[PDB]
């Protein structure tokens, strides 16, 4: 693409000027021209393509609630008929947002993830898989929808059980994972108790590990046990 | 909305 | 362009949704394409395309800023090479940035300043257009600084000539022209008396008008006239 | 930075 005449460590060092510029959708087309050079990343280069595209979906995210929200408005009684354009700025920013997804899972399966062999970036790919699956289904209304919402469970699932198996319960990988993997439950398959579950057993085994961290493998950990029980404040 | 990563 | 199959007004219908989703570029090109239908703009319209422009290049300045102040500590003495990265991605950005000034330049020479004949409007966009040169003197190195300076100067004096004419003192329109052409002064042009001396000119002949104000009024100018003061404070 | 409007 446009980055095919960069060099990688140009394109990652872009990267990191872009994220201090707060220029997420510069960051993402940096990133993603890192992958495509078609080596494997680093621990590093995994956290920088991860930030990009969280924070670009994570605006279109946003964006499209606001939309949603006022269309939904507009369907309801008594509402005065404002012709197609809330729609159709509603589906504008859903086919972008789509677009960014499609995206990472290309970048994910052409060939991230298949030549992920060590735990800590097969775990880390497979959870960014069930991700932007699980994007893609909060704006899922046709025919594929329960086949988009089965593919972010899969995903989400084998990065549990490789995570598991091969990692410790305070790993930042494995918890995020299960945060993660426990809002799908609660938002997207309609399973409350499966979300709330989750979450309770994987605060509580990480709890129980803590002891064998150093002061720094500490904090990273606790800070995402605190989003685990953020989330369970918010559902109990 | 609650907290992922 | 991309919008000339779209209606006028339902342009100016998504750049309020674009809005309300936070979605500026998107706001600034549905405001492009409104103005592109060759109709005078109306109040709210004018304030719309603004506040697009406003925001979309209020970003790229500030990613501007971190760059050139990554570059220019790259630049100091004991600082170890790092290859042309840095400066490429600060010309990237300011090549952008350059382009939607062009851009908002361009929809002001062809055609709204010329059929501009009420002084609230032609005052709006002379203000533009001294405040988008502006933008482009932060960033001129070369042979056409000062002429940039000089057409940001001669824009904001027509606009100050018209409205120190046709308009009250506590006009908010008339208002923020002042602030902006002090700052202008302080920041551009290295005149920082002149940029207080207008500041302060400007609020206390503000202040003597509030008197004539109904209370929806004195909140509009008093807001602007903080602004002047908090300068002030600033610079004194 | 100073304020404009
Ligand atoms: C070795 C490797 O692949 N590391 C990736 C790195 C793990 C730490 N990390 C985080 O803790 C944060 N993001 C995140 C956590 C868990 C899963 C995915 C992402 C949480 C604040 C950053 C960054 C990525
Ligand atoms: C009639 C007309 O052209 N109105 C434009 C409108 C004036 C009020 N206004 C503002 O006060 C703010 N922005 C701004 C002020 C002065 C000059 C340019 C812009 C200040 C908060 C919004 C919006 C535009
Ligand atoms: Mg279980
Ligand atoms: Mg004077």
């Amino acid at each position: 693409g446009a980055m095919g005449s960069m060099e990688r460590a140009s394109l990652i060092q872009k990267a990191k000027l872009a994220e201090q510029a707060e220029r997420y959708e510069d960051m993402a087309a940096f990133m993603k021209g890192a992958v495509e050079k078609g080596e494997e990343l680093s621990c590093e280069e995994r956290n920088l393509l991860s930030v990009a595209y969280k924070n670009v979906v994570g605006g279109q995210r946003a964006a499209w609630r606001v939309l949603s929200s006022i269309e939904q408005k507009s369907n309801e009684e008594g509402s005065e008929e404002k012709g197609p354009e809330v729609r159709e700025y509603r589906e504008k920013v859903e086919t972008e947002l789509q677009g960014v997804c499609d995206t990472v899972l290309g970048l994910l399966d052409s060939h991230l993830i298949k030549e992920a062999g060590d735990a800590e970036s097969r775990v880390f790919y497979l959870k960014m898989k069930g991700d932007y699956y699980r994007y893609l289904a909060e704006v899922a209304t046709g025919d594929d929808k329960k086949r988009i919402i089965d593919s972010a469970r899969s995903a989400y699932q084998e990065a549990m059980d490789i995570s598991k198996k091969e990692m410790p319960p305070t790993n930042p990988i494995r918890l995020g994972l299960a945060l993660n993997f426990s809002v799908f439950h609660y938002e997207i398959a309609n399973s409350p108790e499966e979300a709330i579950s989750l979450a309770k057993t994987t605060f509580d085994e990480a709890m129980a590990d803590l002891h064998t961290l150093s002061e720094d493998s500490y904090k990273d950990s606790t800070l995402i046990m605190q989003l685990l029980r953020d989330n369970l404040t918010l559902w109990t | 909305f609650p907290a992922t990563v």
